[PDB]
């Protein structure tokens, strides 16, 4: 378990980096005048983690 | 709207700041012009707005009776509004009052 | 030269592309003749790579021949065009890690 | 002069610098990126806290670089540990000034990476992952070749053929008739023809925003 925890934690850091960068690049840039069908935005951190995870699982 | 209420002095404070960019602005511009239609000819109205500085969307600078015409100036000036800049409720309520 | 073609293409651009295509199929046909000189066809068609290149060369030259018609003026099968890109696969074989892994 | 700085790393402060890294990760999590220059109080405080973090990073930069030299301190995982501050120092050098400046902020998202530098039990597993990655570059090359070949074939075949859309024939409004437009092909060509009351005519609708069509070569890849 000492190595499963380490592997999962390194994965979590990778996801955190690609979510902070996600907010930096696409934070609040998803506002298009069309109806708000963009549920999977990058606005705040918890909604950025879900979007990065959704991209990850593709 | 005449029997149900007495003459008003409305003053709409649209919030054209950064955070309303997008769909929230399309609803503000729609909903403002859907509220100026509930004003008789014997009650006044103005349409301010604030994005860290409170101004008028139109060119009026005081209450303008909401005639068939005065409304058209306000509706056509609200529709041409854009989101920008931080939101400041203190300087935008100190302009409405 | 197969990569630059783009929708919204200049009339002169297509001509330049065709000139380059003729030049390159010419160099590959010269390859073919020179290789046949280096060893008779009995020694040529042993290697499948040279057979593949022969098919590419003949397809390209036949496409150049069929370009004689003008379906669309400077103002009809497409299959033999696709040989031109396919030759790139030969380049893939240069590496030996790739060759052994895929093989 | 260098002796005190040298014995500083003897003291286990590395825990406090790691806690600074963690506080930086948490300072970045709370920062809400409002759409157009909007901000709340929290984003205003986080910039002052950020000046604090630049201070506490530049200080340790001086300490660890004087005690290890210009030719040996970068000669490790510490390169970005300096790089990250360098550009972010530039951020201050520009933030007080005012452009392309705000995007420069993105570098501060690499600071969590410095965390895996601090603890070795994670550095070893990361090196294991990268070492396992190295043999797959042949698969990466094969996939690159497949993309190149198939994009070129798409260019040869699907060359900008996805623009003629089903507009309405009555001619008043030239917005595509269908709610979800799909690239049609007029008569004398194959594919789909329009319905009883529309015309399959050119334009630019075809696919979504013209992002996924085969026109260019960077669209085909
Ligand atoms: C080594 C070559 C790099 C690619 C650059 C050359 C291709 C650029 C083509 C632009 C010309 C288009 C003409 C039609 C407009
Ligand atoms: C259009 C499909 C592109 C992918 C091609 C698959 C592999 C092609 C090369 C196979 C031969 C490998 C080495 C042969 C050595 C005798
Ligand atoms: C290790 C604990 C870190 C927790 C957060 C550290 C930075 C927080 C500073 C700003 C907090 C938000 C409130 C701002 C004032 C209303
Ligand atoms: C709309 O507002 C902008 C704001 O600067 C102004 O330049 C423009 O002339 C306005 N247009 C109309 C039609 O009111």
């Amino acid at each position: 378990v000492r190595s499963i925890a380490s592997l999962l934690l390194l994965l979590f850091l990778f996801i955190i980096i690609f979510s902070l960068l996600g907010m930096q690049l696409f934070g609040g840039k998803f506002n298009f005048d069309e109806m708000q069908t963009r549920r999977s935005t990058f606005d705040n951190f918890p909604q950025s983690l879900l979007t990065v995870f959704q991209i990850l699982t593709g | 709207i005449q029997g149900a209420a007495s003459p008003k002095d409305m003053l709409i404070l649209v919030d054209v700041s950064g955070s309303v960019s997008g769909l929230t602005l399309k609803l503000i511009r729609t909903s403002v012009s859907e509220m100026l239609e509930t004003l008789s000819d014997d009650d006044f109205v103005n349409v301010a707005s604030f994005n860290s500085n409170a101004q008028d969307v139109s060119c009026f600078q005081h209450l303008v009776q909401a005639n068939v015409r005065n409304k058209k100036v306000l509706k056509d000036a609200v529709n041409n509004i854009t989101a920008k800049g931080i939101t400041d409720y203190k300087k935008g309520f100190s302009f409405a009052f | 030269c197969l990569a630059m073609q783009h929708y919204g293409q200049s009339c002169l651009f297509k001509i330049a592309m065709n000139i380059l295509n003729m030049l390159f199929t010419g160099l590959f046909t010269v390859e073919m003749i020179l290789k046949l000189i280096a060893f008779k066809p009995k020694g040529y068609f042993s290697d499948p790579w040279n057979v593949f290149d022969f098919l590419i060369v003949i397809g390209s030259i036949i496409d150049v021949i069929l370009s004689e018609v003008n379906p669309a003026e400077h103002t009809s099968i497409t299959f033999f065009r696709l040989f031109r890109v396919m030759r790139l696969v030969k380049l893939l074989s240069r590496g030996e890690g790739i060759r052994t892994l895929l093989w | 002069r260098r002796a005190c700085i040298s014995i500083v790393e003897w003291k286990p402060f590395e825990i406090i610098i790691l806690l600074t890294i963690f506080a930086n990760c948490v300072a970045l999590a709370i920062y809400i990126p409002f759409p157009e220059d909007d901000s709340n109080a929290t984003n205003s405080n986080l910039e002052r806290v950020e000046y604090l973090f630049l201070i506490i990073f530049t200080v340790e930069a001086f300490l660890k670089v004087i005690a290890y030299g210009l030719l040996f301190h970068p000669n490790a995982y510490l390169r970005n540990g300096w790089n990250l501050l360098d550009f972010i120092i530039v951020v201050v050098g520009l933030f007080s000034a005012i452009f392309d400046v705000k995007a420069l902020r993105a570098f501060r998202v690499l600071r969590p990476l410095r965390l895996v530098s601090g603890v070795p039990s994670l550095q070893v597993v990361l090196n294991s992952i990268i070492k396992a990655m190295v043999p797959l570059l042949h698969i990466a090359l094969l996939v690159l070749f497949v993309i190149i070949i198939y994009a070129i074939i798409g260019l040869e075949l699907f060359m900008g053929k996805m623009h003629k859309t089903c507009y309405n024939q009555e001619g008043i409004a030239d917005v595509p008739a269908e709610d979800d437009p799909s690239p049609c092909a007029l008569e004398t060509g194959h594919g789909r023809q329009c319905q009883n009351g529309t015309v399959c005519k050119p334009g630019w609708d075809g696919p979504k925003h013209g992002i996924t069509n085969f026109d260019n070569f960077a669209f085909a890849m």
